[PDB]
């Protein structure tokens, strides 16, 4: 029975009209030392999918072999595969519920909180989650670990529910993952100011951001905090 | 010579195995159909065969899943066990993968399984030619599965007795029924002709045809009996 030795911390998503945000800070956190800088969550399967996974660096990394295989399984025996039998996030997403529910009944848990985002070659935009619990639920936003306590009410009010989405356009959805992120670093130990974003559209296609920086800095404020409660 | 036809784990002088070739001639000994296919839809035409006529024939149309299902031709211990596996990959892929498996993918994994019995010592390859019609992602489907594993994708073949006058009704009309689309009945036409050229001192009733369909929007249906008196 694994324990978590070194683990991302907090994915981030939501839905817009026309496709999906996920994010997420880049740190693998060996507990209290923040230990290694530079670590990628975010992996793109596919071409219409990322799978951020967050949790255990340990069991990432063997979820990203998985995954890999999936992609290069989809080639074997087909004519193409481009869009006859496209990889879909759906199809990548039940794949991974099945293994880690398999494994938690062989008492050996792949320690993680995954979010699949992507958009479907039918136009439906796919948002769901998978932990190791072996938990499912699809819902129109999603966060995990820290971040599903602390960031997810606010991106509550961009999109309450499922009728809200045709009036939340792409600039306004960005803006609301990095005001999210903005509050992950202020307020979580384990939250880097480094973060990557990945817009999936489906008309856009893949767009890969790395290595943004959180701006919109407070601390001009700080001066007038004097004391504890009680000092002159 | 002919003295090597008694292990398919020997090879003749000619560059063959018998046992394969004979294999081939067992599908010919029992019963007779007919496939064909539409962009839109799929059809497969057999006819039942009895034993004498207190006996109430036998059923020649094994559906597979939801998406797929095939005919036989020859042996019938062989199909029963040929299809079982079939419809288990489907299974299979609609818990773990949420998805109408591709008769491509599904065809070509019975290839694999014939050549697994005809490598090692004991068991022998299948006496039954299959014909696998399905509806998928990339539209239909219509497959012929062979005892040597051989699968070709064609727009109309016929195995069993006497097939070639099939292959004659369909090579003629060939680019004819490819231009037929949204209508199952036509299809239908075109396949209760094909099976009479296929017919010698016999002749067509209610529960000789027995008509299977597969498209769009409609999912994978036998006719049997009464259903198929609109197209005697």
């Amino acid at each position: 029975t694994q324990q978590p030795i070194v683990t991302g911390t907090s994915v981030i998503s939501m839905k817009y009209d026309n496709g999906v945000i996920i994010a997420a800070d880049n740190l693998g956190s060996y507990g209290s030392l923040l230990r290694f800088n530079g670590v990628e969550r975010l992996i793109p399967v596919g071409d219409n999918t990322v799978v951020g996974i967050s949790g255990d660096i340990s069991d990432m990394q063997h979820i990203e072999r998985l995954l890999k295989d999936l992609v290069t399984e989809n080639a074997y025996d087909n004519p193409l595969a481009d869009a006859e039998e496209a990889l879909e996030p759906s199809y990548i997403f039940e794949y991974l519920a099945t293994v880690m529910y398999q494994r938690r009944s062989k008492m050996n848990p792949l320690w993680n909180a995954i979010i699949v985002a992507g958009v479907q070659s039918n136009g439906d935009q796919f948002l769901r989650y998978v932990n190791l619990l072996g938990v499912t639920y699809s819902s129109p936003t999603l966060a995990t670990g820290f971040g599903a306590h602390m960031a997810n009410p606010l991106l509550r009010k961009v999109v309450d529910r499922e009728s809200d989405i045709p009036k939340t356009t792409v600039q306004v959805a960005e803006e609301a993952i990095v005001n999210a992120m903005r509050v992950l670093y202020y307020r979580d130990a384990r939250s880097s100011r480094n973060f990557s974003l990945a817009i999936i559209d489906k008309n856009t296609g893949l767009t890969f951001k790395k290595n943004l920086q959180v701006e919109n800095m407070k601390w001009d404020f700080a001066k007038d905090i004097k004391g504890y409660g009680t000092q002159k | 010579r002919n003295n090597y036809d008694g292990d398919t784990v020997t090879f003749s002088p000619t560059g063959r195995l018998f046992q394969v070739e004979y294999a081939l001639e067992a599908i010919k000994q029992g019963s007779v159909t007919v496939g064909l296919r539409s962009n839109t839809h799929a059809v497969l035409v057999a006819l039942k065969r009895n034993a004498d006529e207190l006996s109430s024939y036998q059923k020649k149309i094994i559906k597979c899943d939801e998406h797929m299902g095939l005919s036989l031709a020859g042996l019938a211990p062989d199909a029963r066990v040929l299809s079982n596996y079939l419809r288990q990959q489907c299974n299979y892929s609609s818990l773990v993968f949420n998805r109408k498996l591709a008769v491509e993918r599904a065809g070509h994994l019975l290839c694999d399984k014939a050549q697994k019995n005809t490598q090692s010592y004991g068991g022998r390859p299948y006496g039954v030619g299959l014909l696998i019609i399905g509806y998928d992602k990339s539209g239909a489907h219509l497959l012929e599965f062979q005892p040597s594993g051989n699968v070709t994708e064609l727009y109309g073949t016929a195995i069993g007795a006497r097939s070639q006058g099939a292959k004659t009704y369909l090579e003629r009309t060939l680019d004819t029924f490819i231009k037929i689309d949204g209508n199952p009945d036509e299809l239908i036409k075109a396949g209760v002709e094909a099976i009479s050229q296929s017919l010698r001192d016999e002749s067509l009733t209610v529960d000789n045809l027995s008509i299977a369909i597969v498209g769009k929007d409609t999912p994978f249906t036998i006719y049997d009996g009464e259903a198929v008196a609109k197209y005697i």
